[PDB]
Parts: C-alpha cells; structure tokens; sequence
C-alpha cells in the first residue's frame, strides 16, 4: 500500500538544526512592521507582529475587512486584504 | 525658599522668593488604634527587626 | 489582548521581536544609504545583541521591558518554565471534573465507599446527569436539563 | 578589553577619530563640492539625459504628469518654466546639428543649459542608474565578444585588445584580423557567426545614447569616480562628529529606547545633515547639525518605542495635558478634575477621555502577581473567545430539534423552509430566488413559508423547539 | 446560524444587543442586605437610587 500523505497517528519525534529554507517553510509570510495594532480600531496592522494576512483572522471564518463573512466562504483568499477565512484557531498555528 | 545669589559674592541675593507652603503629597495618618487606612481598610506595619 | 479599564495586556515576545525587526531594518536602511563602517558595524553588533536577547536573554546585558525595571522573559524562559525543572507536564495542571473540601469520620462507612456532599456531586456529574436526564425523556432539550438542575 | 558591552565597543571604535580642525571642515566640504558637481557634469555630457528632460516635459505640458514630479525649482512658477524649458530644447536642437569638430564648442553649452536644472531626485537618481545599466549592456557585449575568442577559439589576449580597442564595432578588428595567418587568426573561423552576430546590439548603443563606446565607457565611469569621491569626504565629515550624537542622544534617554538605539537613528540624521550642508552660507556645521540630529531622534522615538504605534501630532497633543495638568498640581489642592484640562487647550474637551486611555502602556503579561511564584499574570487571562462546551452540546442538539422538525413538515414545505434559510447548505436563498428554483415563484412560495411557520407555530411541532429559546 | 434564524423567525424573539452584566449573588450565599452605596463619576448624572 501507499506509505502515507498527511494527518495520521504518529510516533518518533526527531529534532535538528534549521535551515534557512526550512525556515522559510513554516513561514506564511515576512513580519515586516514593529507596528501591531490600528491605536484605533484595534484590528490587526497588515505585515506586522500581528496581522491577519499573515497569520489569521481576527474572528472565526471572517475576514478582515469584511467582504466575506459568511461560514459558506472558507479556502477563499480576499481580494481586497488576502486574509483567507478560516478560524481564528489558525492564529495559534501559523 | 528659593535663594538667588548676585554673582560675584560676598554672597547675598538679588532675590529670595519665599514661596508659601507647597503641597507635596498627602501622607498617611495612623488611628489611635495604631493602624492606617489605605483603601477603606484597616492596615499594619509591621516593626522590622534587622 | 484587552483587559478591563481599557487597559492591554502582553508578552514580553512582542517587545523584543519589536526590537529585532527595527533595527534589522535599521540596518537594510543603512545599507542603502551607504553609512559610514563604524555605523554598519555598531548596528549589526546591535541587532546580534537584540535576537541574542529575544532566543535567550541573559546570555548578554540582560535587556529590560518597556517602563518596567523586570527583564523581559525571553523564549529559552518560555520554554524552561520555572519552579524548580517542569514544563507544564510535571509540576502540575489544571483538571475538569474535580472537587475538595475538608474531610470528615463516618464510621458506618464500609472500607469500599465514602460520603460524598450532596451539591459536590451534582456539580462534578453535572453532564453526566443531563445525559441520563435527557435519555429517559425527563427533559426535553439538553438546555432544559441544564435549568432543571439549575 | 571588550566588556562585551555593544555601547563600549561602539564608543571606543568612534574615539578613534579625531576632531575636526576648523580649516578640515572647508577642506572636505571642497572635497565634496568637486566630487558631486563632476557627477553632474558626467550627466550632462549624456545625451539621452537630455532626450529624457525633454520627453519628460512633453508629458508635462500634455497633462500626463506634473512639474513637481520632474523638476523643484530651476537654480533660483509654470509660466518661468514653459520658457526656461524652452530654452533647454533651444539648445538642444542647436547642439544636435552640429554633430558632422565644430560641435565641440557648443556641446559645452547644452550641458550648462543642462544644469541650470534643478532635478527630482527621483529621476536624478533614474538617470544614473540607466546610464550605469546601460554600461552593464555595453559590458555584456565587451564580455560575450572577448570569451570567444581566447576562451573558445583559443586567442591571445594580447593580440585580442590589440585592434579592439578603438573599433569594437566595425570589421577592421575582426574580418582583416582572421586572415592574418597567424596562429590564433585562423583559428577564429569557427566563432565567427556569434560574434559578428553579437556586434549588432554593440553598434545599436551607439545609435540609441548617441555616444560611441569609447565615449560611452569613460562618461559614467569619471562620473563612478566622482561619485567615490562625494561619498569618501561625507563619510569622513560624518565619522568626524559622531560625539555630537552621543552627546544629543544622551537628553533622550529613558523615552524608551535604547542608548544604542538613539545614538543610531541620530546618527541617521547626521549623516542627513551631511548631506544638506552648505558650507557657503557661513553657518557653524555643529549647531546646525545640533537641529538635524534632535530631530531624528525625536521623530523615531515617538514613531516606534510604543508597542501600540500612535500617529504623530498625537503624542505631542498628550504632552500638552501632560503640561497643565502639572500647574494646577498642589495649587489646585488634590489635582485639577479629569474635566479640568482641556478648556486651557483648545479642543472639544470630549477628547481627554479617549487620548488618556489608549495611550497608556500595555502591562507586562509576565507581571507577577503575588505570592512571587510562576502565578504571574498573563496565566490569569481567561479566554472568552472559546466557546463553553456546554454550548457546543445544546448546538449539536439543536440540529436534531430543528432536522426532526423539519421532518414532519410537507416536502415542498421542508425543501423551500430549508431553502429561504441556510440549514444544511451553503449560504441561503433569496426569496425571489426560491421560486426559481421551484419553477413557481413569487407570493406563492412567500406564502408556503408563512404557512409552514404557522404549522411549526402550535404545541405539536412547536414543543420540542419551544425550550430551545430561555 | 440558521438554525437559530429558524427559530427566532418562528417565534418571534427579537435578539437583544445587550447582554446581561448583572452582579448576581455568588452561587451558595445566602444573606439580608445591609446597606447600599452607590460611587457615580463626577459628571455623570446621579440616577433615581442615588
Ligand atoms: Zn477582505
């Protein structure tokens, strides 16, 4: 049979240096800001600390800016701010 | 009191202006009970001994 | 995150990675503007010293976080814990469905049982009880069963 | 030795220049001068720099752009330009005919008409760069034609310079050297179409900067020089009085940045400030540098040591408070009232609240709380976000309620109730819609839905969905 | 969700935009009020019970 692809039971933790590529792999995006929030509207500075582009969304499956908000619009990525809606779990990941 | 010397003494002042009391914080007081009040409620310091 | 009085709250994290980012670009910026050696020199010593302080502080002159005199925690102290040698896993951890109080005799007591408050039990059993509840049809909805026990 | 301390280090490898004496100022100012202006001069000795002014201007006076993008100032209004401009293209189309020894006289003169302007920086720094990614171009050829000779065909480099330089377009080089009968002439006679072939574009470079590559190379490159130049004696001016810095960044302290971090973006601003210095006016470099290093610092300061960045005229706003409400301190007994401030500004009065909140620092999520243990704050912060799972359940139940209800509904009645919402399926319906796609439309499905609720309204399929709402 | 859509379109409950903040006696408690005080920010006007 086929080995595997993704997401199964899994055994042996193995830990090594990282290379700059690698690195580049866990990465969805280059922080490139000190900034962190508006000072305003609290919401998220694009290419900062935090940042819904990046990272994730604020609230679950609503992005940014708002043009879609609705549950039935998930592995879209916004035109306007590409935030793709997913939850905000996903925040805690990326 | 705030002392402005004429320079080149003999030191003397053009002007002392004595200001009256300035207010610099407020300080605790303790009750006959010997204890003081912080927020609504009776408070202890205790002696130190070092 | 927020917090009351309009007030924020935040890791020490934010404060060196700040720090980091600014003067690694700092430095792109003085690339570009062709500075002066000493300069280029002082703010790559700089930005080792920032990234030394964000993986682990201490190692170095110890930074501080902003208007507050305690060093700021760096990742090697997110990772060490503290108390003593635990990671979360050790030391201990916050468990559901769990109580204590003090404790008293009962001789009636056999060595296989032991008196167990009333209210306790309904607390600690609370989904348990609306589960039961619900299945012999005493409660018509899950949130019935809650304001039943209510 | 190193104390390992960045601040020592950067404070004993700057004490290693001397002050600048008096007379060393003007000296490397000079330096300066004679450097920047010969880059100058190498752009106006550039034909496409002018071609470019001009294009660019036709552009101008054809609304496709403004004035301000391509010129501030001449060396000194739309009309005063429309002229001088004028002018420029005046002598330009002198200078253009002339180029059948005596040319030579009045190519002088475009570039002075050349530099009368004042440019954008911009498009200074646009011209620049094109001249040197035209050399780039003109290498690429030089380097192409010279690797086929001595590294392909097997050629001496000796003998390869020897009729290249002066041509390296025309075939007196090529065609009149391969018959030679020596023995890397006869050599050649395999390369010959990729070179010949590559000497198109060479000859093309000529006719599009107006320059022959001869010429071509020694512009840009006494221009390199030049530059070198400017950039070697600002340096020196910049590493001469970085004491200055130190010496401004020490007022700014505890603002919240570091030592090391004021001194740098100060020393940002000195190097600005040897950048805009003019030594003509008679003006004390120090003083004036004083302002350009304060400012810097000022300005980064309040831009990036908050970890929520407040815009500008902000901060300076708060400070404002920040003044008065120190006045009326013990004078007003306990303190003038949070209401009490802004009638001395002028304001609404409204905007003390808002101002004093966000600007206030966020704490210090590892603050810790009492008992000194690891009880430190940040694992005090409960999350609201999540969902209880007591919700999750009454959910999930809510599904059965509403499925089983709508089971016992009509087909039609289940299908456009299910469809004028969302339950179980992507997005909803709009009302118009759900006739659509019932082929019957309008009232008519309006009304099945007004019934059904209706049905669903009564203690029989009303019941179990009745407790759902507390 | 329309779930909930359903059921507030069916009977007839319009969601309010407050949630209740109330301060509730804590849970197993149980005494007779004594006394009352109410603090109102200078400025704000001072309710009924004030
Ligand atoms: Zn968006």
């Amino acid at each position: 049979l086929k080995a595997q692809t993704k997401t199964e039971e899994f055994d042996a933790i193995k830990i090594a240096l990282a290379s700059p590529d690698m690195i580049r792999s866990w990465s969805f995006g280059e922080v490139k800001k000190p900034e962190t929030i508006n000072y305003r509207t609290f919401k998220p500075e694009r290419d900062g600390l935090f940042c819904a582009r990046i990272f994730g969304p604020v609230k679950d499956y609503e992005c940014l800016c708002g043009k879609y908000k609705r549950l039935k619009h998930r592995g879209v990525i916004c035109e306007k701010c590409g935030v793709e809606v997913t939850q905000t779990k996903v925040r805690r990941e990326r | 009191r705030l002392v402005i010397y004429e320079r080149e003494a003999p030191e003397g002042t053009v002007k002392d202006i004595k200001e009256q009391e300035v207010y610099m914080g407020e300080i605790p007081l303790m009750t006959d009970n010997g204890t003081f009040v912080i927020n609504g409620t009776e408070r202890v310091i205790v002696s130190q001994l070092h | 995150v927020p917090l009351d009085g309009g007030r924020f709250a935040t890791s020490d994290l934010n404060d060196l990675y700040r720090r980091v980012i600014n003067r690694n670009n700092r430095l792109k910026r003085l690339l570009d503007l062709a500075a002066p050696d000493i300069i280029v020199r002082n703010e790559k010593r700089m930005l080792q010293e920032a990234v030394d302080a964000l993986l682990d502080n201490g190692r170095r002159g110890r930074a501080i976080t902003g208007s507050n005199k305690r060093p700021l925690k760096s990742l090697a102290d997110m990772i060490k814990g503290k108390q003593g040698r635990f990671r979360q896993n050790l030391l201990g951890k916050r468990v559901d469905y769990s109580g204590r109080s003090v404790i008293t005799v009962g001789p009636y007591l056999r060595l296989h049982q032991c008196g167990l408050p009333k209210k306790m039990a309904l607390e600690l059993f609370k989904p348990f009880i609306y589960g039961k509840l619900e299945l012999r049809g005493l409660a018509t909805t899950i949130k019935a069963a809650k304001k039943m026990v209510e | 030795g190193r104390t390992t301390d960045p601040v020592r280090m950067y404070m004993r490898e700057m004490g290693t220049v001397e002050l600048l004496t008096r007379e060393g100022e003007i000296d490397i100012a000079k330096r300066i001068e004679d450097g920047i202006n010969q880059v100058q001069c190498s752009v106006a000795e550039y034909p496409e720099a002018i071609t470019y002014l001009l294009e660019q201007y036709d552009r101008v006076e054809a609304e496709e752009a403004r004035l301000s993008d391509l010129i501030t100032g001449f060396v000194d209004d739309p009309e005063l330009a429309r002229e001088k401009f004028a002018e420029l293209r005046a002598q330009y189309v002198v200078t253009r005919d002339t180029i059948k020894a005596t040319a030579q006289e009045e190519i002088l003169k475009l570039s002075e008409v050349f530099k009368q302007f004042r440019l954008v920086p911009k498009q200074f720094d646009y011209l620049v760069n094109s001249m040197r990614v035209m050399m780039d171009r003109v290498r690429t050829q030089e380097r192409l034609i010279m690797k086929l000779c001595v590294e392909q065909c097997k050629m001496p480099k000796k003998n390869f310079i020897t009729l290249f330089t002066g041509n390296e377009t025309s075939d007196t080089w090529f065609n009149a050297a391969i018959a030679m009968n020596k023995p890397w002439s006869e050599k050649l006679h395999d390369v010959s179409e990729e070179v010949h072939r590559a000497l198109q574009k060479l000859q093309q470079i000529e006719e599009e900067t107006g320059l022959t590559i001869e010429q071509v190379k020694d512009i840009n490159r006494r221009m390199s020089i030049g530059e070198a130049k400017a950039r070697r004696a600002k340096k020196e001016m910049v590493e001469a009085n970085l004491r200055l810095v130190i010496s401004i960044a020490k007022k700014y302290t505890n603002r919240g940045l570091q030592f090391l971090d004021l001194i740098q973006e100060g020393n940002i601003g000195l190097m600005k400030a040897v950048d805009k210095f003019e030594y003509r006016r008679g003006y004390k470099f120090s003083t004036y540098a004083t302002w350009w290093i304060r400012q810097a610092i000022t300005r980064s300061i309040a831009d990036q040591a908050r970890t929520i960045r407040i815009p500008v005229h902000m901060i300076e706003t708060i400070n404002k408070l920040n003044r008065i409400s120190r006045q009326m301190l013990q004078e007003m007994g306990r303190e003038p009232t949070p209401e009490e401030l802004a009638e001395r500004m002028l304001m609404p009065e409204d905007k003390i609240r808002k101002v004093l909140k966000i600007a206030k620092e966020p704490i210090s999520m590892e603050t810790p709380i009492g008992d000194d243990e690891d009880s430190h704050l940040g694992d005090f912060i409960e999350d609201t976000t999540l969902e209880l799972p007591l919700d999750s359940a009454t959910t999930e139940s809510l599904r059965a309620a509403t499925h089983d209800v709508l089971a016992g509904l009509t087909a039609r009645e289940a299908k456009v109730l299910r469809m004028r919402f969302g339950i179980d399926m992507n997005t909803d319906y709009t009302l118009e819609e759900v006739g659509k796609q019932f082929d019957v439309t309008r009232e008519r499905i309006r009304q099945i839905e007004a019934k059904a609720l209706r049905k669903l309204r009564h203690p029989s399929r009303s019941e179990v969905l009745r407790s759902f709402l507390d | 969700t329309p779930e909930e859509k359903l059921l507030r379109a069916i009977f007839g409950e319009k969601a309010s935009d407050v949630k209740d903040s109330s301060l509730r006696v804590p849970n197993g408690v149980s005494g007779t009020v004594i006394d009352v005080q109410v603090f109102t920010r200078d400025g704000v006007e001072k309710d009924k019970r004030a």
